């Protein structure tokens, strides 16, 4: 008891995006991933159809990113983003947002108003922090 | 302790005003046996805070009786250096070194428009260095800014002098006591931008400069007066609108002072924008409060 | 059969000349079926920029984005860099290009003061910078005149 | 997830020795820090001692113990485990001296320790022993050596490292100053331990307060440091 | 519900504990083992936490004899004991018939001691996985072996933590046929394919198999490879 | 229809104050640097 809730829900959910012709181009975009809790029954062709992959931003990619949000910046003009993109390590764009946020805090913290590329190297080095725990075993 | 140190003191200023290089090392001990004293801290704090009164007197005794500013340094080391033995947790005995700085900088004001340019330059360096760790209490960093500003009175003004006086003063952040002076401070930093020759950094520096607020209408009016300076340090940088704008800001004080001249140059001033300001509705409306004053029609050119 | 690089070999000469007869889709289609036949098996970096040069100009002359234009022709300029410096020259000034055409004159020159188009540096570069400076100031007599000075400039591509 | 795979040292989804991961929690919860540095021709050891009530004989309270004539030892982490593991290392010397007929490498003793340590996570029915330990000693032919363990049976060579509470804030600190170019003299080595140790906690400690301990290619002896020897490196780090 | 100890069966499937043990393996180091026409290349990736730690202290890949390397991904301790443990076997083996170990006698002699710690009781089993190569005969050989107690035999393979990503690289580019350096060649770019900041001299370590012995390389020989592009 | 009642209040003052009053008062600064404010 108290765990076929959650299953009734998933099945009231079936029947509703599958059920009758009532259509009406109601389209459906599901974004939780990693599908292997997904029932075979809300995947397949006729249930939710295009299946689409969303890859670590790769090389070739950082660096449309990082035009993309560095647009609006003041642009120091001395950092060259060729570096970071690159550079290796894998690297996903919430964290390439965070890096320049954080790049531009530090510029700030020294009233610096335009970032200089000192603080955009601490920024990367700061954001990179990967397990930063581990514990010298699991290798 | 107390009468010890009292005595010692009192007592040995006499006898050593005659020696002067091995004199240094015999308070050297005592002055280091009292600092690993911490029974009382409070009177210990005194009681050190005499001895550096002691060691300032051999300091000035080494300015005149000596080579100026030749052992200074010396002095500086050695109670940077044995303080470290008691400053448990950075405290105390770092209090009584602030203490004794008070009198350190009585008379380095003294030494600077008294000495040439080299000893009191040496001087302020190491007081500096000294107090790089010291923090903004009512002049720590303040004193920089004296000596900064003698230093660019000096060579006047050079571009890099007015890097070092900016840099030094935005070194002083949030961390002064004195707002009020803190505020008559950057004031003198926005003076240095502005002759910059640049109204760009002076546009940067004008940012801090519109952080600060309510730099008018303070208590007592100097404040007001500073409010003057810093409404007068608005220039072109202010478009031909913003200047009408701290114009009639400034317009206050010579009504107050019924000045027969420059109140009536306050009062052109902040008609004459009106040629300087493009026909706007707000420039209309301005136009309209400033005209009808009874005092703006006592000069002819109101009428024209 | 399986020698599936001269496959991709083939299919990148395909859609070159279907672009060069100006069938467009043709192109595209083709140079996806490279795409995926390289990506199947092993590739050496200069196909690898090849494709990717390929790519790019398709997707500029395409004209609906330009970024990823942009981007393309760097990874393949990236790669042909200490391999094929006749096709990192060309790849360079498509950047030039691009850049200019992005309506972004201003940063051509931080493109020219890269460390690595230093080296590339030559008439073509300097030609394409006046030709910015042009486009930045808004006069259509800069234009003509650049164009007229440098003919070469003008050849490769309408 | 955690609380099924809590209680027992058998493993959990996404393979998770939360036991072991507890053990080092355990040697934080002593509540001390220390630090060893590897010189050009020495190795120090430094660690704070906090003697909290005077009617408490101070020699009897302390963390270096001398577990052979040439390798020194400091422990961290719960005192009755760490005098436990410092007995085994004696008796494993003494067994490596005895059957082989030359003193033990510290590599190897190190190693031994991490063994013994191993073997008790694998099997139930022992406590980790949450103790970490750390070794000095001179090696003929490769110079002066550092060692670590730690309950989990990892261990390795360091070139200069911290354990306790402060762990993470020391060895930042020590990297930093290796990252730098230094020779390493031995009074500089001293220095710079005592200076991490300060700056870490900012303590500006008295001569009582840690206890140091060295040993120098010269004298490969490992020697507990005096009251006045270590006063007078402390003033000479004040200048 | 279950799952939790491993002597029960699974109402359906198989043991857990074991699968769990599994998963403790795959997220470790990358490792890499490519079996030549003459020869086998191991490789593995060695970083540290920090520049404090000493490279040259402790090996991930081991000589079990003249003639057997071992390279492995997991945990660390249980390597050092089941390495012992080979050593072990082999010298008792060499002993009884005065002849090398033949590399297969050896990894099932490995695998029947790796999965004596699966039986019943509180004795978890090993948390690593271990690659062993081996020159007996005249032919090259590459196993593998796991917690389970099962040993394959791979012609090329990668195993760690990324390593679905290795093993597409390498069937794109091992074919069959290729020789101890171009072997290396191929290992060293597995690593990279995954491997994260820049390789050094110090962050990987290489060893070889040939018709000579066993032998790990020293930093220089890394470093010249490493260098020469790849 | 007390600046300081935990006595030593360095900490707080300093790294919250600059956190907390700092982003209050001139979001020209911070736009102009492009990074909307903490």
């Amino acid at each position: 008891g108290a765990d076929r809730e959650v299953q009734r829900i998933l099945l009231e959910l079936l029947n509703q995006m599958d059920g009758f012709d009532q259509n009406v181009n109601v389209k459906v975009i599901m974004a939780t991933n990693r599908a292997d809790t997904l029932d075979p029954a809300l995947l397949r062709p006729g249930r939710l159809d295009r299946k689409i992959e969303f890859p670590l931003p790769d090389r070739r990619q950082k660096r449309l990113i990082f035009s993309t949000i560095t647009s609006k910046m003041n642009l120091s003009e001395e950092v060259d983003l060729e570096d970071y993109v690159a550079r290796p390590d894998k690297i996903s764009g919430a964290d390439i947002n965070s890096i320049c946020q954080e790049s531009g805090m530090l510029a700030v913290r020294e009233n610096r108003y335009i970032v200089l590329a000192k603080d955009f190297e601490k920024a990367y080095k700061t954001v990179i922090k990967k397990d930063e725990q581990e514990h010298e075993f699991y290798k | 302790m107390a009468d010890g140190g009292s005595e010692r003191a009192d007592g040995r200023i006499v006898k050593m005003e005659v020696d002067y290089s091995a004199t240094v090392d015999q308070r050297l001990p005592e002055c280091a046996k009292l600092a690993k004293e911490g029974r009382l801290q409070e009177v210990i704090e005194t009681l050190l805070s005499l001895e550096k009164q002691t060691r300032t007197a051999s300091d000035m005794v080494s300015t005149s009786r000596i080579l100026v500013a030749v052992v200074k340094m010396c002095y500086e080391a050695k109670e940077w250096d044995l303080l470290n033995e008691n400053i448990m947790l950075l405290s105390k005995r770092r209090s009584q070194l602030k203490q004794a700085v008070a009198k350190m900088v009585q008379q380095c004001c003294t030494y600077v428009e008294e000495i040439t340019d080299l000893p009191i330059k040496l001087r302020l360096i190491d007081t500096l260095r000294m107090v790089t760790e010291g923090k903004i209490y009512v002049e720590i960093e303040r004193a920089r800014l004296t000596k900064t500003l003698a230093t660019i009175k000096e060579q006047n003004g050079d571009v890099k002098e007015a890097a070092s006086i900016l840099q030094e003063l935005q070194v002083e952040t949030y961390g002064s006591m004195e707002k009020k002076e803190r505020v008559e401070f950057i004031l003198e930093q926005m003076r240095l931008c502005l002759a910059v020759k640049d109204y760009i950094r002076t546009q940067i520096i004008s940012k801090k400069i519109n952080t600060k607020f309510f730099q008018e209408e303070n208590t007592e009016k100097l404040k007001l007066k500073y409010y003057n300076l810093m409404i007068q340090l608005d220039q072109h940088e202010g478009s031909y609108l913003s200047i009408c704008k701290h114009y009639r800001a400034i317009y206050d004080t010579p009504c107050i002072q019924a000045e027969s001249e420059k109140w009536q140059q306050a009062l052109k001033s902040v008609v004459l924008y009106v040629i300087l300001a493009p026909f706007d509705n707000e420039q209309s409306d301005l136009v309209h409060r400033i005209s009808g004053d009874k005092k703006l029609e006592e000069i002819p050119k109101y009428k024209d | 059969m399986d020698d599936k690089a001269l496959l991709v070999e083939v299919q990148l000469l395909e859609s070159k000349t279907y672009h060069a007869l100006s069938n467009l889709p043709k192109a595209r289609a083709a140079l996806t079926s490279a795409r995926t036949t390289a990506n199947a098996i092993y590739c050496p970096p200069k196909l690898q920029a090849t494709l990717d040069m390929q790519s790019g100009i398709i997707h500029a002359a395409e004209e609906k984005d330009w970024k990823t234009a942009y981007s393309y022709f760097y990874e393949a300029f990236e790669g042909y860099d200490s391999i094929d410096s006749p096709k990192a020259i060309t790849s360079l000034k498509y950047m030039l290009l691009c850049k200019i055409m992005l309506n972004t004159p201003e940063d051509v020159q931080a493109l020219v003061s890269g460390k690595l188009a230093l080296r590339y540096a030559g008439r073509q570069t300097e030609a394409l910078k006046c030709v910015a400076q042009a486009s930045k100031n808004r006069s259509l007599a800069d234009f003509e005149k650049a164009l007229t000075d440098y003919r070469a400039e003008l050849r490769d591509d309408p | 997830s955690a609380g099924f795979d809590r209680h027992i040292t058998i493993f959990s989804p996404e393979g998770r020795l939360y036991q072991v991961e507890y053990a080092f929690k355990a040697i934080n919860q002593g509540g001390l820090t220390s630090v060893a540095v590897r010189g050009k021709d020495c190795a120090v050891i430094v660690t704070q001692k906090k003697v909290p009530d005077k009617l408490l004989d101070s020699s009897t309270v302390t963390h270096l113990f001398k577990i052979t004539e040439n390798i020194g030892c400091v422990m961290t982490g719960m005192t009755a485990d760490s005098r436990s593991q410092v007995q085994r290392a004696r008796y494993e010397a003494a067994n490596w001296k005895y059957k082989y007929g030359y003193e033990i490498p510290v590599d190897m003793l190190c190693k031994r320790i991490a063994d013994i340590s191993q073997v008790y996570t694998q099997n139930a029915e022992m406590r980790p022993l949450g103790c970490c330990m750390i070794l000095i000693g001179i090696d003929e032919e490769q110079g002066p050596q550092v060692y670590k363990c730690d309950p989990a049976g990892y261990y390795c060579g360091f070139k200069a490292t911290a354990a306790g509470v402060k762990q993470t804030e020391s060895t930042s600190f020590l990297e930093k100053k290796v990252k730098k170019k230094f020779d390493w003299t031995f009074e500089q080595t001293v220095e710079t331990a005592i200076t991490c140790l300060s700056t870490v906690l900012s303590i500006d400690f008295k001569p009582s307060e840690i206890e140091v301990g060295v040993v120098t290619v010269e004298n490969p002896k490992f020697r507990i440091l005096t009251e006045a020897e270590i006063d007078a490196h402390l003033v000479a780090l004040a200048e | 519900g279950y799952s939790f100890s491993l002597t029960t069966f699974s109402p359906s499937g198989k043991l857990v504990q074991i699968e769990y043990a599994l998963a403790a393996v795959a997220g470790g180091a990358p490792s890499v083992g490519i079996k030549a026409a003459n020869g086998v290349v191991l490789a593995t990736e060695k970083k540290q936490k920090s520049i404090l730690y000493d490279e040259r202290s402790v090996h991930k890949v081991e000589p079990i004899t003249k003639h057997i390397g071992l390279v492995y991904s997991g945990m660390g301790p249980d390597y050092r004991v089941l390495v012992h443990r080979a050593r072990k076997l082999a010298q008792q083996y060499y002993l009884v018939y005065q002849e090398p170990i033949p590399t297969a006698q050896l990894v099932q002699r490995v695998a029947s001691v790796m999965q004596e710690y699966t039986q019943s009781g509180g004795v978890r089993p090993f948390g690593v996985s271990l690659l062993i190569c081996g020159w007996n005969e005249g032919r090259p050989y590459l196993f593998q072996s796991d917690p389970s107690g099962a040993y394959f035999a791979w012609k090329a393979t990668a195993m760690g933590k990324n390593y679905v990503n290795g093993k597409t690289f390498l069937e794109k580019r091992y074919n069959e046929d290729l020789e101890l350096e171009d072997a290396i060649h191929t290992a060293i770019l597995t690593l990279k394919e995954s491997f994260e900041g820049q390789m050094t001299e110090d962050n990987i370590e290489v060893g070889i198999c040939n018709e000579a012995g066993f032998r790990r390389l020293t930093p220089t020989e890394v470093k010249d490879y490493l260098a020469a592009i790849a | 229809r007390s600046y300081s009642e935990i006595g030593g209040l360095s900490e707080q003052i300093r790294e919250l104050r600059e956190v907390i009053e700092l982003p209050l008062t001139n979001p020209e600064l911070f736009q102009r640097v492009g990074i909307i404010p903490p």
